[PDB]
């Protein structure tokens, strides 16, 4: 029972980071580089 | 939107995927602005049928309409090797860049000069040179004053004789040129 | 699939141009213009190496080892030794010298790190074959794990002009890829001995074979790849320079009482 | 017993026997197999169909010319020598007096058993349309035969242009366990005792399950060890964009 | 896309420069073949070709 | 026993004895020592290309 | 009925014919062609991997490139240069007169090519070279189809006389496929003769002016006491003195019998 | 089981099943004395004149009374014990028959001592060698528990009998459909 | 104007397999099919054709075994008339038949709608199946029936065009190849349930049932070493480069091992719900 | 094997090919005419001695 919980808390990384990679990265294709 | 999305990705048919992005130009009708954001994700891709659909259809909507940066994203489809992407690049440029000249648009510079030497150059496709010669007279049809009006203020609803031209437009080099269907959405201002 | 599946051949890499695109050399003699396997890059990549491509499509394959093995410049090889260590009696000077030569080198090298000093490459016999050579050396490699090879005094000997020591520089080459290789010599006097006289056709490939040896020994920097054995059988005046203890470290001579 | 392997194109083509002339369930159409039945596993590299007329009202009435094999056995002789008469299929689920008779014409041009297979025209249900059985007595007994598809190296290349995991077993697993339960049902009406016989003995593969719980729980425990590997996976998928995500902050003081 | 395009490649090998042709050809050596006349490329400039220079013929 | 060459567990109080299997265990933990070894490494690296 | 079959056999396709030349892994043989240049090919059906291995004569594909039939190891006419008779010709009645030192030979040698289990009980190995010298013609005919006649080992006869000549590693390879056809038919004994040419030590056992001698001295020492000998073949050598040979293979190990031929 | 073959009079089928009763006397294989009544034998024979033997072992399993089988045969076939030791296997063989679906649904397959005691009229302490001499035989397979006093079975040869045994055989599908509808339409939906 | 010809799925594998053994065994064959001139185009039935010492030729048709398969193939509706006929040769750089050349002029006196179809690869195949046909054209090319309107046309850019020795030209005054293929209904599903990407069909429910559980004995037996191979693969990774940074020459060293271990968890997981979905029968 | 022939034409190339009944063994020897395919090197019929390969400047006087 506890061992199915150890997954989820593993699991419980991906869409708090995954999502937060292109977050900031907005900025640089709508900003001109040189 | 959902349901011709789905025919140009299941389907492996590229006709069938160039003619799923190009009906949905004709539902963005009413909004111009998100029409270069949808077609330029679905401008990525390994079929060379999808970015020649979705050229034309960001002409349809972008033609009498703003937002000159269109241009940009047709810009990558007229360098593709493959010969109807070049074509219909150039008519969709010619519709978007009616009017756009003198200092308005620096895109209609590049424009200009493709005119004679897209035909005269040899490393071209031969379907490029082609259409680039229609795109040349469609800026200048009617003596540099009739334009591709559709969904506007002056009509007050759907053309109905602008938006058949255009389909039978999808059909050029399969059985024979169908554009002589294209002179019902010119009119003049 | 398509890059490999059944149909393979034989090509030898030159040089790269860009990411998956290389141009090497086919078995037929005309160069082809292949896809470099994404996984070789730079470093994994080597710049002179026989490697597969395909048939048709010409693409690269695998990169095989330089194998010695053909119809000229044979040299024998043994696989898993059945003689039993330790058979003969009387051999316990020498079974104190062997392990520090050849056990020690090839595992336990790193206390010679602790030392200072880089660990033997080889080792020095006298005295005629079959007492305490060729059984002992033999089955000393099954207790080391390691590759016997046999490379003699009188084999890789034909009349192609070259070849012999150009043999020589393809086996030492896989053996500093494999860290676990014994390369014993029988009869040395054979290789050691120098011209003395002018022989015009026939037999001018005596001191030919003396280069690439000494290269891989003498040539390079102290370290042990392979372990090299050179027996000596009956020699007097012969000074090849491969005495001394210039890379091989032990000079054992087998009791005459 | 023996295997039967049948390529791609066979089953492909024979089906298109139906389509072509509209057959209607009173007519049912019988054709020739080519291949190798010297080894236990039945090869069919060809096919080809007859004019075979049947009455359906009729069961004793066939129509079988075996003067048009003749003449089509001269021209293979000059295309493949190889390609000898293994048998014969049909069309149709049914067995009836006019399929069971025209195996035994066709037992004088083969020297092994004629391969019997049943096409089905409607293609309904599951896999398979048409299942490879032998002929062999003790009444004839036709015996179901293991059925694979395996074709030739350019064979199973072509077929990749004309069409260019737990759950879907499931689905298939669903409707196979109620279509037992009605084999059963009908079969007792038919009857009012072989194949009862039979399903008893397979159907005898917690008294002493008592202790056999454990071994249970211990495989679960070691695929809770590739859990962990799973765990390893979202730790090094936390690796992977603070990669990117650190050079982020890198661009902002570039640009 | 890059796979279609690398591995539908014949191959091809590398030769010297020999001389240049003013009607738009050029004499490449082949070692296991010989010296023999090829086209000059649309990307390759005739004249930038001198004697003993390394290019690559398909 | 205690040389781990026997391997046995007996009973003073009863006189008695019980078996004792060799392996008490398998290879589970060792995965860790590839965990602990990238976690104090790859993650103090990510802080150099922050700042 | 014979002209049909003869029509239905032209239709039949062949294929090629070529040697490993290394071993790649066990569904892979790095292989040379006999009609092109080298290959790499695969493996078909039937392909067993205990008699097919890393030098060994295959069946090439003309298209898909594969190993369809395994064939014996061949190079040099092993059937023309080498002859190769069943069992023996000669029988007891010429070589009368050595029944005594002959009982001694057939004891080991015939013994451990019927029945191998004889010398393992006892924990020894039986002799390989036997050395068989006397006058040019005189008992070196009789005695080597007499041995294999009486054993049933089949007649192999390798004169030392197509050893050594003008060419690249000619005694490397000739040692070679002896071997090769000694391993693959068990029941087989081989002769030679006038191994007095192929002989000698020199002064410290080199080559001076000899390019083919002193391969085959090494050679046919590293054979028997390497790690694979030829326990079902026995070597047999035939010259007019044993002074006139090389003391390396006179020496035990290899050569344990020297009979004088009077 | 043939109709087409063997074509023969009435008076020879009761000479044909004289021979039939006595193969089944000394032996089990081959189900039992209930396969003949199936078949087109027993049925067309008579009973009386010593033809019965097939009819009285079939019911004398479920009674357990050898000496009413014993009054209508001789002394020769008497004589023998293997004849009585071989008849209490069929006495079990239909208990035996009773371990894949008979009483419990829920698919366990347990067997005592007890129940097999009064069926083949043997006592107590030689239920461990009836079982013994019946695997070393050849007759049976599986293993038995000397601890708990029960019997686990292995693949066996079960009979062509229906009625109450098809009628647990299909209620077993229902259960395997019953499991569609429970395990089956939650794995769907997900 | 030029025809475009519509293969069936069921004829263009016919065509390809009777063409198949052997690169200098040369074959012929026989099309059949119902179309008119100018679209309508199909192909129906192929079959081989007896072959004569000549091979490829007008006289190696034989009207007697053609004349009994009329018979034969009317039954099930196979029977049609001559289109044309398919061959197979070794192939070379520009004329691929070396026998039949102008023969194909004596086609043309029979039918006019008639072609001679060559497989190119001959076992080459990479999966685009590339054949070509031919047509005779003789005078023509001039003010006559504009064939470029049809399909892909103008062949012959750069050096690459089919073949790539052909260009533009191709075989004869540019016969202007145009080959289109199609499925029906029934060649959909049949097609799909015997080779897509490996076939495990005939059972369909005992598909993964019988894979992943009664193969444990071939398969995962023994799964205690199993999760080790899982550890090796980690460790020839993981212990590598913990850097980040090129040292021990690796980049995506910890996504190597997390796709390959991603199925060992995932079949885990798999045959975790299958070891729960025997259904046992227990309950109580 | 045995039922197989090896035939080396004059192009240095080997083909190894089962014999076929129009051909008989004592008809295939070596310094023989037998009549094989150009491109795929088949053995097809034994010929006819025409050229032998006489090794001319050789004296023969009957």
């Amino acid at each position: 029972q506890v061992f199915d919980e150890r997954i989820k808390f593993a699991n419980q990384l991906h869409d708090e980071y995954l999502v937060s990679m292109r977050y900031p990265e907005d900025k640089k294709t709508q900003q001109n580089e040189k | 939107v959902k349901r011709l999305l789905h025919v140009a990705v299941s389907d492996s048919n590229d006709d069938v995927r160039r003619a799923a992005v190009i009906a949905l130009g004709f539902v963005l009708l009413r909004d111009y602005t998100t029409v270069p954001r949808i077609v330029q994700l679905l401008s990525k891709s390994h079929n060379a049928h999808v970015r020649c659909g979705t050229a034309f259809a960001l002409g349809i909507a972008c033609a009498g309409k703003g937002l000159q940066s269109a241009i940009d994203v047709l810009d990558p489809l007229t360098k593709d090797p493959v010969d109807f992407v070049r074509q219909a690049a150039m008519i969709a440029l010619s519709m978007i860049l009616i009017q756009q000249t003198e200092k308005l648009n620096p895109q209609v510079a590049d424009i200009n000069k493709n005119f004679l030497s897209v035909i005269t150059n040899k490393h071209q496709e031969g379907l490029a040179k082609f259409g680039a010669c229609v795109a040349q007279g469609i800026m200048n049809a009617g003596g540099r004053n009739v334009t591709i009006q559709l969904e506007n203020a002056d009509t007050g609803t759907l053309d109905t004789k602008s938006v058949v031209g255009l389909v039978m437009f999808s059909q050029f080099w399969y059985w024979f040129p169908l554009a002589h269907f294209l002179s019902l959405s010119f009119t003049p201002t | 699939k398509r890059i490999q599946s059944v149909p393979l051949v034989i090509g030898q890499f030159l040089e790269p141009i860009d990411q998956n695109t290389g141009i090497v050399s086919s078995t037929t003699g005309m160069s082809y213009v292949v896809r470099i396997l994404s996984t070789l890059d730079r470093e994994l990549l080597k710049p002179s190496m026989s490697v597969a491509l395909h048939r048709h499509s010409n693409a690269l394959v695998d990169i095989l080892p330089p194998d010695s093995d053909s119809s000229i410049s044979v040299m024998g090889e043994n696989e898993k030794p059945d003689v039993t260590y330790a058979d003969v009696g009387g051999l316990d000077m020498q079974k104190q010298e062997i392990r520090e030569a050849v056990e020690l080198p090839l595992v336990q090298a790193d206390l010679y790190e602790q030392i200072g000093i880089d660990p033997p490459r080889g080792v020095l016999l006298y005295g005629p074959p079959g007492t305490g050579k060729t059984m002992l050396v033999k089955a000393v490699a099954n207790s080391t794990k390691a590759a016997f090879i046999r490379v003699n005094g009188s084999e890789f000997v034909h009349k192609y002009l070259g070849e012999g020591p150009r043999m020589v520089r393809d086996v030492f080459r896989l053996a500093r890829e494999n860290a676990p290789s014994i390369i014993f010599i029988d009869e040395v006097d054979s290789i050691a001995t120098k011209r003395f006289d002018a022989q015009t056709g026939s037999d001018r490939e005596v001191q030919r074979i003396l280069i690439e040896l000494l290269t891989q020994m003498d040539g390079f920097d102290q370290s042990t790849n392979v372990k090299v054995i050179m027996a000596t059988n009956r020699a007097d005046t012969l000074d090849p320079a491969l005495l001394r203890p210039g890379r091989l470290d032990r000079k054992i001579e087998f009791p005459s009482l | 017993h023996e295997k039967v392997t049948i390529a791609p194109l066979v089953l492909l083509s024979a089906l298109d026997h139906y389509e072509r002339t509209q057959t209607k369930e009173n007519k049912r159409c019988v054709g020739v197999i080519l291949g190798d039945a010297n080894s236990s596993t039945i090869r069919v590299t060809n096919s080809f169909a007859l004019p075979f007329e049947e009455d359906e009202k009729n069961s004793d009435v066939w129509f079988l010319d075996h003067n048009y094999i003749e003449n089509m056995n001269e021209m293979c002789k000059k295309i493949n020598a190889k390609e000898k008469l293994i048998g014969w299929y049909h069309s149709g689920p049914k067995l009836r007096a006019s399929d069971l008779k025209i195996n035994e014409l066709f037992k004088k041009y083969t020297q092994n058993n004629p391969l019997l297979l049943i096409v089905d025209v409607k293609q309904q249900g599951v896999g398979l349309p048409t299942d490879a059985y032998v002929a062999i007595e003790q009444e004839k007994t036709f015996l179901h035969l293991p059925c694979t598809i395996e074709a030739e190296e350019a064979e199973e290349i072509g077929v990749e242009h004309l069409l260019r995991i737990r759950l879907t077993n499931q689905l298939k697993s669903l409707k196979g366990l109620q279509s037992k339960l009605k084999d059963v049902v009908e079969y007792l009406d038919k009857v009012i005792h072989t194949i009862l016989g039979k399903l008893q003995d397979v159907f005898n593969l917690n008294n002493l399950q008592k202790a056999l719980t454990v071994k249970t729980n211990d495989e679960l425990m070691v695929i809770y060890i590739s859990n962990l590997v799973r765990s390893i996976i979202a730790f090094d998928d936390l690796i992977e964009n603070k990669i990117q995500n650190k050079k982020i902050q890198e661009q902002r003081v570039k640009d | 896309k890059d796979e279609l395009r690398l591995l539908q490649e014949p191959g091809s090998y590398v030769g010297e420069v020999i001389k240049i042709v003013s009607d738009k050809k050029v004499l490449v050596k082949v070692q296991p073949e010989g010296k023999y006349i090829v086209d000059v490329a649309k990307d390759i400039n005739v004249k930038d070709l001198k004697a003993s220079q390394r290019v690559c013929l398909r | 026993i205690l040389d781990k060459i026997f391997y046995g567990v007996l009973d003073q109080g009863n006189g008695w004895l019980y078996v004792y299997e060799t392996p008490n265990q398998d290879a589970t933990y060792d995965s860790a020592l590839e965990l602990v070894g990238q976690l104090n490494k790859v993650v103090d690296q990510l802080f150099e290309k922050a700042s | 009925d014979k002209t049909e079959n003869d029509i239905k056999a032209l239709q039949s396709i062949g294929q090629l014919i070529g040697e490993v030349m290394k071993e790649l892994s066990e569904e892979k043989y790095i292989v040379k062609a006999s009609s092109g240049p080298r290959y790499i090919v695969g493996v078909r059906n039937s392909v067993d991997r205990s008699k097919l291995k890393k030098g060994v004569r295959v069946t090439l594909d003309i298209t898909t490139l594969t190993i369809m039939r395994i064939l014996p190891r061949e190079t040099d006419p092993l059937v023309y240069n080498m002859t190769s008779f069943e069992q023996g010709e000669i029988t007891f009645d010429g070589i009368g007169g050595l029944t005594e030192q002959i009982r001694e030979l057939r004891e080991v040698i015939e013994l451990p090519l019927k029945n191998p289990e004889i010398f393992q009980r006892v924990g020894i190995k039986p002799p390989k070279g036997v050395l068989l010298y006397g006058p040019p013609g005189t008992g070196k005919t009789l005695l080597a189809k007499a041995v294999a006649a009486t054993i049933g080992a089949n007649f192999i006869f390798s004169p030392a006389s197509g050893i050594v000549d003008k060419y690249i590693g000619e005694s490397a390879r000739i040692i070679r496929e002896m071997f090769a056809y000694a391993k693959e038919h068990e029941p087989c004994i081989i002769f030679m003769d006038e191994v007095d040419a192929i002989g000698g030590r020199r002064f410290s056992e080199g080559t001076s002016a000899d390019r083919e001698i002193q391969r085959t001295l090494m050679e046919l020492l590293t054979q028997m006491d390497g790690f694979d000998n030829l326990g079902q073949t026995k070597i047999i050598m035939a010259t007019n003195r044993p002074d006139t040979l090389d003391p390396a293979l006179l020496r035990p190990g290899r050569l344990d019998r020297k009979v004088e031929i009077p | 089981t043939l109709e087409p073959s063997t074509s023969i009079t009435l008076a020879e089928r009761q000479q044909l099943a004289y021979d039939l009763s006595i193969s089944a006397l000394l032996g089990d294989k081959i189900y039992n004395f209930g396969e003949l009544l199936h078949h087109p034998i027993m049925e067309t024979i008579v009973n009386d004149s010593n033809y019965d033997w097939l009819f009285q072992l079939l019911n004398a399993l479920t009674v357990g009374d050898f000496d009413k089988f014993d009054s209508l045969i001789k002394v020769q076939i008497s004589k023998i014990p293997i004849l009585a030791q071989h008849e209490s296997f069929l006495r079990q063989k239909i208990c035996l028959m009773t371990l894949i679906e008979t009483v419990f649904v829920k698919n366990i397959r347990m067997l005592s001592f007890e129940d097999i005691s009064k069926a083949t009229h043997l006592p107590k302490d030689n239920v461990e060698h009836l079982v013994m001499r019946a695997i070393s035989l050849g007759l049976l397979k599986g293993s038995i528990d000397q601890v708990n006093e029960l019997v686990t079975i292995s693949w066996v040869q079960p009979r062509i009998i229906s009625g109450d045994q098809i009628t647990k055989m299909k209620d077993r599908l229902v259960e395997w459909n019953d499991q569609v509808e429970k395990l089956g339409k939650k794995m769907e939906a997900r | 104007t030029k025809e475009t010809v519509y293969i069936s799925s069921i004829a263009l594998l016919k065509m390809l397999k009777h063409g198949r053994a052997g690169v200098p065994m040369e074959v012929m064959g026989l099309m059949l099919g119902e179309f008119v001139d100018d679209y309508t185009v199909n192909v129906v039935d192929v079959f081989a054709m007896p072959q004569s010492g000549t091979g490829v030729s007008v006289e190696a048709v034989d009207d007697v075994f053609q004349a009994k398969m009329m018979d034969m193939l009317k039954q099930t509706g196979r029977d049609q008339m001559v289109v044309g006929w398919y061959h197979s040769h070794p192939g070379f750089g520009c004329w691929l038949s070396s026998v039949d050349v102008n023969t194909q002029k004596s086609f043309e006196q029979l039918n006019s709608r008639a072609v001679a179809v060559v497989v190119d690869p001959i076992q080459s195949v990479k999966g685009k199946v590339v054949i070509d046909a031919f047509r005779l054209i003789d005078t023509g090319a001039l003010i006559n029936n504009l064939e470029p309107r049809q399909t892909t046309s103008n062949t012959g850019l750069l050096n690459k065009a089919n073949i790539q020795a052909l260009i533009h030209g191709l075989n004869r005054h540019y016969y202007s190849l145009n080959i289109d293929y199609h499925k029906t209904a029934k060649e959909t599903k049949m097609l799909m349930n015997l080779h897509k990407e490996q076939w495990q069909s005939g059972l369909k429910m005992y598909d993964y049932e019988e894979k992943e559980e009664s193969n444990l004995a071939a398969t995962k037996s023994m799964v205690k070493i199993a999760e080790q191979y899982s550890k090796r693969i980690e460790e020839e990774k993981e212990l590598t480069e913990e850097e980040l940074k090129t040292r021990y020459v690796g980049r995506q060293d910890p996504k190597k091992h997390l796709s390959e271990t991603a199925d060992e968890t995932l079949e885990n997981n798999i045959v975790s719900v299958l070891t729960a979905g025997v259904n046992s029968v227990a309950i109580k | 094997v045995g039922k197989a022939a090896v035939v080396k034409t004059s192009s240095r190339q080997t083909v190894f090919l089962p014999m076929v009944g129009l051909v008989d063994p004592d008809k295939l020897k070596p310094n023989d005419l037998v009549g094989v395919n150009k491109d795929s090197y088949l053995i097809l019929d034994t010929l006819p001695s025409e050229f032998d390969s006489r090794v001319k400047a050789m004296e023969v006087d009957e």
